[PDB]
C-alpha cells in the first residue's frame, strides 16, 4: 500500500505542473534537503507545509521535550506525547503521515550568545554539529523562540553559503524574510535579521520575567508564517524570469511583514548592513579567521560583537 | 497621535519654521506602533541632523525611550523598513509627509517560534 | 494528568487576556460550539486553530473516507488511517491531541442542487438532520469543495440565524468571508458567497473532467484561508466599538481574499444582492412557506432557483 | 494588455470620442484575472448601458465568453468587487481610469475546499 501511496501524492504533484505550470520545477523542491532549527509551532506547520509541496528530507533540532500546553498549537504532538523528546518525536510523526519521509531528528542545544559559556569542550562540540547539519543540507529555516538563538544559525549558515528562511512570531504580527548570502560578483546583498536594529544580540531569556514580556500569540500568526515561509521557498527554488524579480510560481519577497489586527501583509526589503552583528563583512572576517576562537568571544561577549561589527563606532560618533 | 491633536496648517507651520531656524536638523515624529508591546514616552518630536544615519536614530529612540539593549526594535516610515546604513536626510527626501514633518513608527522585533 | 494538562492549556489562553488584551473575551469564543462543514484540508486546519484558540465543542459533517494522498494535505490523517470514515476520525484524532475536546463526526451528505435526488426520504432525512446540526450549532463553517455544496448550507444557516465563515481555495488564492444575515431592525445585509455573480449553483461535478478543472492547490492556501477563518471568527464574536467595525481583537472584514503569486491580501464587502439564488428574500419566503416542497424543486431544478429569486427577470430584461 | 498596448493618450482620446458620441454607453475594458483559470476572448472592449447593472453585465462577459454556467466569477474594479445591483454609470463614476475607460477584471470563483 506505500507504492500506491507514494503515487496517489506523486500525481497530485504532478498534475499542478502538468495542468497548470508546465514550467513548474518540482524536482528542485523535491531533492531540497530541510534543516529546521525548531520544532515548537513553526516548525511542526512549516514542516507539514513542506510534505505537502513534496520535500521527502526534512531534519529538526530541538533539544527540548513536549509540555502540557504543547499539543494544541504545535500540530505534529499528541496528548499521550507530552514529556518525550521532541525532535525526534517531530521526526516519528511526519513517518506516520507519509512514512516514505526521510525525516530525523536530533536533539541538540543551540548556543546562545550573551549566555554563559557552562561547559566549553561540550558547547565547542555542539557548534560543529551544528555547522555540520547546516552544512550537509539546502534550506536553513530558523524557527526558534529567542533573539539569540539566531544569530549562531545566521552566521554559520551565511558561512556555509545556505538560503536561510527565518520566521519569527509577535502577539499578533509575524515576520518571514530570506537572509541574504555574499556574492563576489554582484555588489548587492539583502539583509539578515539582524540589519534591522544596532544592538548585538544577548540574553533575553535569563532575566525575563512576566514583567518583560509574556510569549503567547494569536494562533493564527503561526500558520500564516509558516505557510508563507514555504511558499517563498518553492518560488525562491524557481529560476527567475530575465527581466524581473518573479518566477513562474510569483515573486520572491526579500521580507514579508502581516499583521492580524488588520488582516494585512507587507512585502519589504533592505541591504545588508555593514555594522551588522551578524553578517558585517568585519565579522565574517573574525570568523574566517579564528573560527571558534572568535565565536566562543562572541557568545560570552556580545559587547565584544559590537566592536568587532563596527556599531560601537558608529554609536561613539553620535556619542560624542 | 501628533496629528489626531493637530491641522495640517498647523503641522506645515512648524514644519517650515523648523526648516527656515534650523536647515540642518530633521522634523521628526516617532512613535511606538498602535498593537506593539514595548516603552514609549511623550517626546514624540524630534530635531535630528541630516548626517545622521537610521541606526544612529534608532539608538536615540531606544535610549531616550529607556528600552533594554536585550529586546530590539524595527521602524516604519511609510509602511516601509528603511536601510540603516542610511541618511535621516536621504530618507527624509524620500518619505517626508506634505506637513513637513517625517513620521517614524517603532515597534518591538517578532521573536517568537 | 489530563487536569494539569487542561490547566496548562487554560493558562495560556488567559495570560493574551491577562497581560495582553484584558478586554478580551475569552469564555465566548471557549462555549462556542462549531459546525465544520467539510473535513477536507480546510476542515482539519480549521479545526486545529479552532482548539488552539480554547474552542471545545467542534463537530465535523464529511461522508467521505480518508484517500491516500489525503494526509499529506489534511493535518489529522495518517498513512494508517487511509480507507477509514474521515468525519468520525477527524474528532477522534483532536481528542489524541486534547482529550477534553467535545469532538464529534457525522458521516452526512449533504444534498447538492442539480444533481438529481436519488431517494427522496433519504435526501430528506439527510436535509433535516443538516438542518438540526446547523440549529444546535452557534458558528458554521462552510469548507466543503464545490459550488454546489455551499448552496444549501448557506440557506439553512440563513434561515437558523447562524453565523456563517464561508472559506474557498484556488490553485494560488482563496477566500474567507462572513455570510449576512437578515436583521428586521437594520436594512443593511451583507452578501453571502453567491451574491456575487448571476447563475443558480448547479452540477459542477457529474460533468467534470481533467479538461475541465484540476483539483490541485498550493498547500500555503489551505493554512493561510483557515487560519484568516478562524481569527475572523474570534474577532467577530467579541464586541465592536462603540463607533467603528473594530474589536479588541481588530478589524471584523466581511469578505477577505489572497493570492500567493504576489503575496497580497484584500479585504472587500459587499451587500446582500436581492436577486440572488441563497439569500435573496424571496427565495427565503419560499423555504418560510414550502420548507422540503421547495427546496426539493430548487434541488433538480437550478432553472427554476432563478425564477424564484428573480435571476430570470434580470436577464430576461437584458435578453429583449 | 489594453493598456500595454497603447499610450494614455491615444487612450485618453477614443474614451473622449466614446462619450461624445455615445453619452449613453459606458468604455469598458473587461479581461481575466493573470492567474485565473478560466476562458477568454479577444473582445475586451465593451460599450455598455449605463442603466444595465453590474449582474447584468456578468451575464453578458460569461455569455460572450462562452462560459459555462457551472462554473461561477467575480468580477474585480480597483481590486474591489462591485455590488451585483449596482447601475454601470453608478460604477463608471467612481472607479473609472482617468483614461477614460472603466478597466473590469474577472476570474474564476474559488470553490475547494
Ligand atoms: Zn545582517
Ligand atoms: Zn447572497
Amino acid at each position: 500500500m506505500l507504492k500506491i501511496a507514494d503515487q496517489s501524492v506523486d500525481l497530485n504533484l504532478k498534475l499542478m505542473k502538468w495542468r497548470i505550470l508546465p514550467d513548474l520545477n518540482l524536482d528542485i523542491i523535491k531533492n531540497t534537503k530541510v534543516l529546521l532549527l525548531g520544532a515548537g509551532t513553526l516548525g511542526c506547520y512549516v514542516s507539514r507545509a513542506l510534505i505537502a509541496w513534496g520535500v521527502r528530507k526534512i531534519t529538526f533540532v530541538d533539544n527540548g521535550t513536549v509540555s502540557y500546553s504543547n499539543p494544541v498549537r504545535q500540530a505534529l504532538y499528541n496528548f499521550e506525547d507530552c514529556g518525550k523528546p521532541k525532535a525526534e518525536l517531530a521526526a516519528a510523526s511526519l513517518k506516520r503521515i507519509f512514512p516514505l519521509m526521510d525525516a530525523t531528528g536530533v536533539k541538540l542545544s543551540i548556543p546562545m550568545i550573551g549566555h554563559k559559556l557552562v561547559n566549553e569542550e561540550a558547547q565547542h562540540k555542539d557548534f560543529d554539529r551544528l555547522r555540520a547539519l547546516i552544512k550537509e543540507h539546502d534550506i536553513i529555516f530558523l524557527l526558534v523562540d529567542s533573539r539569540e538563538s539566531r544569530w549562531l544559525p545566521s552566521l554559520l549558515s551565511n558561512i556555509e553559503n545556505k538560503t536561510v528562511i527565518n520566521a519569527a512570531l509577535g502577539f499578533d504580527s509575524y515576520l518571514v524574510m530570506r537572509h541574504g548570502n555574499r556574492d563576489e560578483q554582484s555588489s548587492k546583498q539583502l539583509g539578515c535579521y539582524f540589519c534591522h536594529d544596532v544592538v548585538a544580540p544577548t540574553d533575553s531569556l535569563t532575566d525575563r520575567t512576566l514583567d518583560q514580556m509574556c510569549t503567547v500569540t494569536r494562533p493564527g500568526v503561526a500558520m500564516m508564517a509558516s505557510s508563507l515561509a514555504v511558499e517563498l521557498m518553492t518560488s525562491l527554488l524557481q529560476t527567475k524570469y530575465s527581466g524581473s524579480e518573479t518566477t513562474v510560481l510569483g515573486d520572491i519577497p526579500h521580507q514579508i511583514r502581516g499583521f492580524l489586527h488588520n488582516f494585512s501583509i507587507l512585502k519589504l526589503e533592505t541591504p545588508a548592513y555593514e555594522h551588522c552583528p551578524a553578517c558585517s563583512p568585519k565579522v565574517i572576517e573574525a570568523f574566517t579567521d579564528l573560527g571558534w576562537e572568535f565565536v566562543k568571544k562572541a557568545l560570552e561577549h556580545p559587547l565584544y560583537l559590537e566592536e568587532i561589527s563596527g556599531l560601537s563606532v558608529i554609536k561613539q560618533e553620535v556619542e560624542r | 497621535t501628533f496629528k489626531s491633536e493637530y491641522p495640517f496648517e498647523k503641522r506645515k507651520a512648524e514644519s517650515e519654521r523648523i526648516a527656515d531656524r534650523f536647515p540642518n536638523r530633521i522634523p521628526v515624529i516617532c512613535e511606538k506602533a498602535e498593537k506593539s508591546d514595548i516603552p514609549e514616552i511623550d517626546k514624540r518630536k524630534y530635531l535630528v541632523p541630516a548626517d545622521l544615519t537610521v541606526g544612529q536614530f534608532v539608538y536615540v529612540i531606544r535610549k531616550r525611550i529607556m528600552l533594554p539593549p536585550e529586546k530590539a526594535i524595527f521602524i516604519f516610515v511609510n509602511d516601509t523598513l528603511p536601510p540603516t546604513a542610511a541618511l535621516m536626510s536621504a530618507i527624509y527626501q524620500e518619505h517626508k509627509d506634505k506637513d513637513g514633518f517625517l513620521y517614524v513608527t517603532y515597534s518591538g522585533e517578532n521573536t517568537f517560534g
